[PDB]
C-alpha cells in the first residue's frame, strides 16, 4: 500500500521543520529521496468498545434512509426490578473484558580518585620553618608597612581596563536565520552520517549503509560550498569558518576511517 | 553495594481527579509538582552523567512531558507549566509503563533503567492486562518503584516488588520529601543488572584564539545570538552551549571533569559516627568541627582518626559534604 | 519452638505465639483436663486450628488413654482442605523433631459426589445421583451377581477393596481429598470407603457437620467406638442453624406429586416382582418377622418390630393412605396452621393409622425397597424423603412443629404450597453427640456471647473464654457509622427503610468510601428485595454512576452460577487496579462461603442490622419456643441473630498474616450498648466510644488515614 505517501502528506505542510530540510537535499538534486525515509466521539466509542450488541447492530443499523440523532434516541431505551442488577453485572463485566485484550563492590586502587585525572632539601623545611618562627615577634606594623600610596595606586592602575589583570557585536541578524536553518542542514543529515560511523560493523549489510553514507557525504557537501559562496561574497565580514569544520573535520575523519580499513585488510 | 552511576528514571506522574482533592496543606498536584522540582533540581546535582524524563498521564493517556534529557531548567519549566494543568481524568499504568517501555527499550545496556511512578487514584483503567506488561519489564530490567499516595493499592505493591523496585506510600508532606529523597540516590545494581564500559568525551571550553583571529563564531546547539566561545566536541566539532549534553551527533555523552568527581562520594560512603552522649574523656570544650561549644550531651567520632563532632557537623557532614573534615588529615 | 506449657510441654511449627495463644492452649487444656464440653472463641482463622490441633498432639501423646481420636469439623469441604494441609504442614515438624514415623493418621472425609474414582459417576454432579449410582454398584444383588462373573458393569474398585482394604489397613499418613483420591486410583481402592475404614484407627478425623449432626449417616460413621474422643467444630457460631436444618423436613406439592408417581412405579415394580421373582424375595418378610438411614438418634431410634405393615402390598397402601392425608392437609387453603402433636392425632384418626406401625415406615420402607432390586434411589429420593418425614412426626413432637404454608411468600397466589417441619431446637439433634463424646470443643470466631449458647444447647460448658488477638500492629480498625453529612438517623429500620435519605446516605457513604479504600471492597446489604431497591435508587441517581466511575461495582444474586461468575471477576478486578464493590446480602450463600483476605474486601461494609422477614412463620415457631423453653427474650434472640450473623460476615477480613482490613457499620444501631456487648470480644475492645459514631465523611477520613499507618512497612 502507498503508506508512505499518507505519511509525507501528514507531515507535509503540518510541520515546517522536519518537511523543510528534506527539501533542501532535493532543492539543489543532491541525492533521491528513498535513503532519506528508508533509513529515518469518546461517549460513542466506550459504548462501541463496551457493548457488543451496539457494535452488532451499528453494523447491521447503519445509516439508511435514517438520521444519527434517531439512533441517539435508541440508546437510553418485579421481574424489571431484576434487569437492572443483570444489566450492571454484565455492563460491569464488559468493561473489565473491554480492558483485557485477548553485589558487594570492591577495588584495589583507591588513592587514584584521591590525585584523580587533573594533573600536576630536607634541610629547607628546617631552615625555613625557623625563620618564619623568628619572623614575628614585631607585630601589628599595620600604621605603614601594611599599604603605600605607590603601592595602592599602582594596583589601582593595573585595575583598570588599560592595566594589567583586567583584561576586559550583533551587526548581521537576517543572516542569522540562514546559517540556523544550514546548522539543522549540517545536524539533520550529520546525525546519520554519525549514526553507524562510531560503531566499526564488521558486517556488509551494515557496513553498505557506511559506504552509501559515507559516499553521501560528498553529495551533500558538494552543494554546501555553492550556498557559501554566496553569503561569503557579501561584506567579507563575520567569517564562518565553525560551519566548515563539521564538514572538513567530517572529512577527515571519513578518509582517515577508511584508510584505517585499508590497513585492517 | 556497587551501584548504578548513570541511570534513565522516569518520574510518572498520574493527571488523575483524585490529585484535585487537599488531603496536604496546598492543591495535592501542585504540592507534588513543587516537590517533584526539588527531585529534579537535586536529582542532577547528585548524579551529573544520568538523564531523566517525565511523563503525565491523564484522561487514560499517557503523553510524554519530557524527553531524555541533561538539563534541570528545562525539566523544572515543564513543572512550572503543569501547575495549570486540567488534571481531569483517569489514570492508565499499562499506558505509562507501555510509553516509558519503548524509550527505555533502546537504551544501552551499562546504563541503569529506572522508573519513579507518584500514584495518587487507587484505579487503574488500562486497555489492557498489565501482568504481561510487568513480565516484559522484568525481562527489561527496568527498575520501577511507585511512590503512592493515600493508598496501599495491591496492583502496584506486586509491580514494585515483582519488578524489583521499592513501594512506598505518603504518611504526611515533610515524610514524602524523604521518600523522594531517597530515590535521588543511585539504587544498588542487582544480580540481574549488568555493567559495561561507555565512551565519553571531555569538552574543553574554548574561546577567541588571539583577539578574534581565526574566530569560531556559531549560534547554539540546542533565539540563541553568536557566540564567541563554547563547548566543542572531539567528534562533532559542534558548539555546545552547556554541559553535560549528549551528542546531538555522535550520540556520545560529553561531560566536564568536576561532573565525573561529583559523584564519587557514592562510591565511598562515610563510615557512620558512633554517638555518646556523655563526655568520655574528651576535654575539648569546643568542637573540633565547628569551633563551637557543645551545648548538648551528645558526641560524634571515626574509627580512624577518633575526632570530636557535635550533632550539627555530623548533621552536616553526612547530608551535604559527604566528607569527615579532620579524618582527611 | 517448644512449648513448654504449664499443663505439658507442646510442640509447635510457627515461630512465634501472641500472648492469647497462651491463654488458648492453657484454656483448652483445663476444659480437656477436666473432660467436658466447653465452648471457646479464638479471632484468627488461621493459626487457630494449629494452635488448636498443636494442644491435641500433645495432649494425646502425654494421655494416650484419655483420648481415643481427634474429631475436628469444619463447616465447608473447601475450606476443611486448607485446615489438613497445616495438620500437614504441623506432623512433619513434629515428625522432623523426632526423626522418625510415630503412629499418626491423619484424613478427610467427604460424599461420593465430591470425591471418587468410577467414571460412570465423575460426569454426574448432583449429590443425590451419584449415591443411586454407588448404591446400584454396590448393591447386595450386584455383589451377588458379581459372584456370578455375569455380563454386567460391576465397580471394580469395592471388590477389590472388600479383599484388600479390609485385610491391610493404612499404617500411617496424611491424605486429602485431593491426595486420597489419587490413592484409590494407584491402589485401585475406594477413596471413600478406604477412609470410613480408617476411622477405626486414625488419629485425626476430620469431616463436615453434616457427617456428625443428622442422624441418618452421622451415626453410623460416628458408631460408639469414640467413648472419649476430643470432638471440636471450628467456627460453629451457626451449629444451631446447621443442626437445625438437619431434623427439618419440607414436604411440597412438587414433591407430593412426585411421591404418588414414584410410589405407581414402586406398585409397578412389585407386580414385577411378583411374577418374576416371589419365594426368594418373600424371605425377607420372614426376615422382617424376625427383626438412606433412620433419622432417629440412638434411644430415640426404636426397632422393636415392623409392625403391621408386613409385605409389600400391605406397606404401599399404608403410604398411600399417608400420602393422600397429607396431600388433603396440604391442598388445605387457610392461613399458617401448626400441630406439633395434633398433626399425629388428626392423622391417626382421619385414616386410622397408628404411630407405633408408622414410626417403622421409614425403616421398612429401606429394608423393602432393598428387596424389590432397584435401579436406583435418586428417582424414588422425594419418596424417602415423606418416609423420614413420616417417621420423624410420628415419633417424637415435643420439641417440633408441622407448619403448613398453604400460600407461600413473595406470591399473591402460588398453586405450590410447602409443608414445613421445621425444628424449635437444637439440643434434641446434637445432644448424641454430647453423650456419646466425653468433652466438645465448639471452636468459633466472631461469636455472640458464649452465654447463650448453653441456653440454645443443652449443655454446661466447663468454660467461657473471649480471647481478643494480640499484636504488634493494631491490623483491624473498625467503626460504626449512624449519621451522615445530613447528621439524620441512618438506621435501616424496616419503617425507616422507604427514606430517600437513608438510602442516600448508603450511597453517599460507598461513594466516599470507594474513592479511599484500596482496591477490593466489600458491601453487605440485608436481604435482597431491599438490595434491589437500594441499587435502583442509586441507580436513578448519578450517586451509583459515580461509584462506577469510582470503581467497579458487582452485585450478588440469588443463582450460584451468576454469584459463582461475578465472583471470579471481582477477584480479577482486585489483582488489577480497577477494583470491585462487590454488593452482597449477609445471609446469603455467597457471604458465608467466601472469604476475604489481604487486598480482598479491604473494606467490609455492613450496610443496615441483617434481619429477616419477623412475618416468617418458621422464624416465629423457631423463636416462640425459645422464650416459651430457655428463658430467652424474643428481641434477645431475634438481635443475636443478627450481631452473631453480622459479624460472621464482616470477620472475614482479618483471615491472617496481619493483613489490614478496616470493617465498617452502615447503621447507628450498632452503636447501641446492647448491639456492642453481642459484638465479638476482638472486634468489640478494638472499637472505641470517640470512633463509634463517625459522621459518614469523619468515617471516611480517619479511614484514608488508618491506611497510611497500615501502608507503611513495619
Ligand atoms: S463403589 Fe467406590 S469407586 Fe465405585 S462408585 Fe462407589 S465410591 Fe466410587
Ligand atoms: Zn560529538
Ligand atoms: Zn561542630
Ligand atoms: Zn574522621
Amino acid at each position: 500500500a502507498n503508506k508512505e505517501l499518507e505519511e509525507k502528506n501528514r507531515m507535509l505542510q503540518e510541520d515546517p521543520v522536519l518537511f523543510q530540510l528534506y527539501k533542501d537535499l532535493v532543492v539543489s538534486q543532491v541525492i533521491s529521496a528513498e535513503e532519506f525515509w528508508a533509513n529515518r466521539s469518546d461517549i460513542i466509542e466506550s459504548i462501541f468498545r463496551t457493548y457488543p450488541a451496539v457494535k452488532m447492530k451499528y453494523a447491521e443499523n447503519v445509516p439508511h434512509n435514517m438520521t444519527e440523532k434517531e439512533f441517539w434516541t435508541r440508546f437510553f431505551q418485579e421481574n424489571s426490578n431484576a434487569a437492572i442488577i443483570k444489566r450492571f453485572n454484565h455492563h460491569s463485566a464488559m468493561v473489565l473484558a473491554a480492558g483485557l485484550r485477548k553485589i558487594a563492590l570492591n577495588l584495589k586502587k583507591s588513592d587514584r580518585y584521591y590525585h584523580g585525572p587533573t594533573p600536576i632539601t630536607s634541610q629547607d623545611i628546617i631552615n625555613s620553618f625557623q625563620s618564619i618562627r623568628q619572623e614575628m615577634e614585631a607585630y601589628t606594623p599595620k600604621l605603614t608597612q601594611v599599604l603605600s600610596s605607590s603601592a595602592a595606586s599602582s594596583t589601582i592602575t593595573a585595575l583598570s581596563p588599560g592595566g594589567a589583570l583586567m583584561q576586559g557585536q550583533m551587526v548581521p541578524n537576517d543572516i542569522q536565520s540562514e546559517l540556523k536553518h544550514l546548522y539543522v542542514a549540517v545536524g539533520e543529515l550529520l546525525r546519520h552520517f554519525w549514526s553507524c560511523f562510531p560503531v566499526n560493523t564488521p558486517f556488509l549489510e551494515e557496513k553498505v549503509v557506511k559506504m552509501k553514507s559515507n559516499l553521501e557525504r560528498f553529495q551533500v557537501t558538494k552543494l554546501c560550498p555553492f550556498q557559501e559562496k554566496i553569503r561569503r561574497q557579501y561584506l567579507s565580514t563575520n567569517l564562518v569558518s565553525h560551519i566548515e569544520e563539521m564538514l572538513q573535520t567530517a572529512y577527515n575523519k571519513l578518509h582517515t576511517w577508511q584508510s584505517r580499513r585499508l590497513m585492517k585488510k | 553495594v556497587r551501584l548504578g552511576m548513570m541511570r534513565h528514571l522516569y518520574v510518572v506522574v498520574d493527571g488523575s481527579r483524585t490529585m484535585e482533592d487537599q488531603d496536604l496543606k496546598p492543591n495535592r498536584l501542585t504540592c507534588t509538582l513543587k516537590l517533584l522540582e526539588y527531585f529534579v533540581e537535586e536529582y542532577f546535582d547528585q548524579n551529573p552523567i544520568s538523564q531523566i524524563g517525565i511523563i503525565v498521564t491523564k484522561s487514560k493517556r499517557a503523553e510524554k512531558l519530557t524527553e531524555l534529557s541533561g538539563n534541570p531548567r528545562k525539566h523544572i519549566t515543564s513543572l512550572k507549566k503543569a501547575v495549570d494543568m486540567t488534571c481531569h481524568g483517569e489514570p492508565s499504568l499499562y499506558n505509562s509503563l507501555s510509553i516509558a517501555m519503548q524509550t527505555l527499550k533502546h537504551m544501552p545496556g551499562h546504563t541503569s533503567r529506572e522508573v519513579l511512578i507518584i500514584f495518587s487514584s487507587l484505579t487503574t483503567c488500562d486497555p489492557s492486562n498489565i501482568y504481561d506488561l510487568i513480565k516484559t519489564l522484568k525481562a527489561a530490567k527496568i527498575r520501577v518503584s511507585v511512590i503512592g499516595l493515600s493508598a496501599e493499592v495491591r496492583v502496584c505493591t506486586v509491580l514494585a516488588r515483582e519488578t524489583g523496585g521499592t513501594y512506598h506510600v505518603i504518611l504526611d508532606e515533610s515524610h514524602y520529601k524523604e521518600l523522594l529523597t531517597h530515590h535521588v540516590s543511585p539504587p544498588p545494581a542487582s544480580s540481574s543488572s549488568e555493567c559495561s564500559l561507555i565512551r565519553m568525551g571531555f569538552p574543553q571550553h574554548t574561546i577567541a584564539s588571539l583577539s578574534d583571529q581565526d574566530a569560531k563564531p556559531s549560534f547554539s546547539m540546542a533565539e540563541p545570538g553568536l557566540t564567541l566561545g563554547g563547548y566543542f566536541c572531539p567528534q562533532c566539532r559542534a558548539k555546545y552551549c552547556e554541559l553535560p549534553v549528549e551528542c546531538k551527533i555522535c550520540g556520545l555523552t560529553l561531560v566536564s571533569a568536576p561532573h565525573l568527581a561529583r559523584s564519587y562520594h557514592h562510591l565511598f560512603p562515610l563510615d557512620a559516627f558512633q554517638e555518646i552522649p556523655l563526655e568520655e574523656y574528651n576535654g575539648e570544650r569546643f568542637c573540633y568541627g565547628c569551633q563551637g561549644e557543645l551545648k548538648d550531651q551528645h558526641v560524634y567520632v571515626c574509627a580512624v582518626c577518633q575526632n570530636v563532632f557535635c550533632v550539627d557537623c555530623d548533621v552536616f557532614v553526612h547530608d551535604s559534604l559527604h566528607c569527615c573534615p579532620g579524618c582527611i588529615h | 519452638m517448644k512449648l513448654n506449657v504449664d499443663g505439658l510441654l507442646v510442640y509447635f511449627p510457627y515461630d512465634y505465639i501472641y500472648p492469647e495463644q497462651f491463654s488458648y492452649m492453657r484454656e483448652l487444656k483445663r476444659t480437656l483436663d477436666a473432660k467436658g464440653h466447653g465452648v471457646l472463641e479464638m479471632p484468627s482463622g488461621t493459626g487457630k486450628t494449629v494452635s488448636l490441633l498443636a494442644l491435641i498432639m500433645a495432649y494425646q501423646r502425654a494421655y494416650p488413654l484419655e483420648v481415643t481420636k481427634l474429631i475436628y469439623c469444619s463447616r465447608t469441604v473447601p475450606e476443611i482442605e486448607k485446615v489438613i494441609e497445616e495438620l500437614r504442614k504441623l506432623l512433619n515438624f513434629y515428625e522432623k523433631q523426632e526423626g522418625e514415623k510415630l503412629p499418626f493418621l491423619g484424613l478427610a472425609l467427604s460424599s461420593r459426589k465430591n470425591l471418587c474414582i468410577h467414571p460412570e459417576v465423575t460426569p454426574l454432579r448432583f449429590g443425590k445421583d451419584v449415591d443411586g449410582k454407588c448404591h446400584s454398584l454396590t448393591a447386595s444383588y450386584v455383589r451377588a451377581q458379581y459372584q456370578h462373573d455375569t455380563s454386567l458393569p460391576h465397580c471394580r474398585f469395592y471388590e477389590e477393596f472388600d479383599a484388600h482394604g479390609r485385610e491391610v489397613p493404612l499404617p500411617a499418613g496424611i491424605y486429602n481429598l485431593d491426595d486420597l483420591k489419587a490413592l484409590g486410583r494407584r491402589q485401585g481402592w475406594c477413596p471413600y470407603f478406604l477412609a470410613r475404614y480408617s476411622i477405626l484407627h486414625a488419629n485425626v478425623v476430620v469431616y463436615s457437620y453434616h457427617y456428625l449432626l443428622d442422624p441418618k449417616i452421622a451415626d453410623l460413621v460416628s458408631k460408639e467406638l469414640a467413648r472419649k474422643a476430643v470432638v471440636v467444630f471450628d467456627e460453629a457460631h451457626n451449629i444451631d442453624n446447621v443442626c437445625i436444618d438437619s431434623m427439618s423436613v419440607n414436604l411440597t406439592r412438587r414433591t407430593l406429586d412426585r411421591c404418588q408417581g414414584n410410589l405407581e412405579t414402586l406398585q409397578k415394580t412389585v407386580l414385577r416382582i411378583k411374577e418374576t421373582d416371589e419365594q426368594r424375595l418373600r424371605d425377607e418378610y420372614r426376615r422382617l418377622v424376625e427383626g438412606a438411614n433412620p433419622v432417629l438418634p440412638d434411644e430415640v431410634l426404636q426397632e422393636a418390630v415392623p409392625g403391621s405393615i408386613r409385605t409389600a402390598e400391605h406397606f404401599l397402601g399404608f403410604l398411600r393412605r399417608l400420602l393422600e392425608y397429607v396431600k388433603w392437609r396440604l391442598r388445605v387453603q387457610h392461613v399458617v396452621q401448626e400441630s406439633p402433636p395434633a398433626f399425629l392425632s388428626g392423622l391417626a384418626q382421619r385414616v386410622c393409622i397408628q404411630r407405633k406401625p408408622l414410626r417403622f415406615c421409614a425403616e421398612r420402607l429401606r429394608s423393602l425397597l432393598h428387596t424389590l432390586e432397584i435401579t436406583d434411589l435418586a428417582d424414588f429420593s422425594p419418596l424417602t424423603l415423606l418416609a423420614n418425614f413420616a417417621t420423624l412426626v410420628s415419633t417424637y413432637a415435643k420439641g417440633f412443629t408441622i407448619i403448613i404454608e398453604p400460600f407461600d411468600d413473595r406470591t399473591p397466589t402460588i398453586a405450590n404450597p410447602i409443608l414445613h417441619f421445621s425444628c424449635m431446637d437444637a439440643s434434641l439433634a446434637i445432644k448424641p453427640v454430647f453423650e456419646r463424646f466425653q468433652s466438645v470443643i465448639i471452636t468459633s470466631g466472631t461469636l455472640s456471647p458464649l452465654d447463650i449458647y448453653p441456653k440454645i444447647l443443652d449443655f454446661h460448658p466447663v468454660t467461657m473464654a473471649t480471647f481478643t488477638m494480640t499484636l504488634a500492629r493494631v491490623c483491624l480498625c473498625p467503626m460504626i457509622i449512624g449519621r451522615g453529612n445530613d447528621q439524620v438517623a441512618i438506621s435501616s429500620k424496616f419503617e425507616t427503610r422507604e427514606d430517600i435519605a437513608v438510602i442516600r446516605n448508603y450511597g453517599n457513604l460507598l461513594l466516599e468510601m470507594s474513592a479511599v479504600v484500596p482496591d477490593g471492597i466489600v458491601a453487605f446489604f440485608t436481604s435482597y428485595q431491599y438490595m434491589e431497591s437500594t441499587v435502583a435508587s442509586w441507580y436513578e441517581q448519578g450517586i451509583l454512576e459515580n461509584i462506577q466511575r469510582n470503581k467497579l461495582l458487582f452485585i450478588e444474586t440469588q443463582d450460584g452460577a451468576e454469584t459463582s461468575v461475578a465472583l471470579e471477576k471481582y477477584q480479577e478486578a482486585c489483582e488489577n487496579g480497577r477494583g470491585a464493590i462487590l454488593l452482597s446480602v449477609a445471609r446469603g450463600k455467597v457471604s458465608e462461603g467466601i472469604d476475604f483476605v489481604h487486598h480482598y474486601g479491604r473494606a467490609v461494609i455492613m450496610f443496615g442490622v441483617p434481619y429477616v422477614y419477623t412475618q416468617s412463620r418458621i422464624l416465629k415457631a423457631r423463636l416462640e419456643y425459645l422464650r416459651d423453653q430457655f428463658q430467652i427474650r424474643e428481641n434477645d434472640f431475634l438481635t443475636f441473630d443478627a450481631m452473631r450473623h453480622a459479624a460472621q460476615c464482616v470477620g472475614r477480613a482479618i483471615r491472617g498474616k496481619t493483613d489490614y482490613g478496616l470493617m465498617v457499620f452502615a447503621d447507628k444501631r450498632f452503636a447501641r450498648g446492647d448491639k456492642r456487648g453481642k459484638l465479638p470480644r476482638w472486634i468489640q475492645e478494638h472499637l472505641t466510644d470517640a470512633n463509634l459514631n463517625l459522621t459518614v465523611d469523619e468515617g471516611v477520613q480517619v479511614a484514608k488515614y488508618f491506611l497510611r499507618q497500615m501502608a507503611q512497612p513495619f
